[PDB]
């Protein structure tokens, strides 16, 4: 029973925030990638305007 | 001049027959409870720890 429930709950918590974690990551990715695109975006509106 | 045994036998037999009978009876008791009542009590209340 004891022992169990240690390892029970201290694991569920450690899975929970491992998962955060990446959850968290990624979304620092999809950030990050959609922060490259609008930089893209942005060069695309520059080169037109101008040349326009 | 009187047979006069018994009757010393006899009164040592009362008081006696309650110092001693006294003196191991409740010792003995607690010793079955505590017989019963242990490995019963342990698994009792182990079970309210396992379950739980």
């Amino acid at each position: 029973l004891d022992l169990a429930k240690a390892s029970a709950t201290d694991q569920l918590k450690k899975a929970k925030a491992e998962a955060q974690v990446i959850i968290e990551q990624a979304n620092k990715r999809r950030s990050q990638i959609l922060d490259e695109a609008k930089a893209e975006a942005e060069q695309e509106r520059t080169k037109i305007v101008a040349q326009a | 001049n009187l047979n006069a045994t018994i009757l010393g036998q006899a009164i040592a037999f009362v008081l006696f027959v309650l110092f001693a009978m006294k003196y191991v009876w409740p010792p003995l008791m607690a010793a079955i409870e505590k017989r019963q009542k242990e490995i019963a009590d342990g698994l009792a209340s182990a079970e309210r720890a396992h379950k739980d």
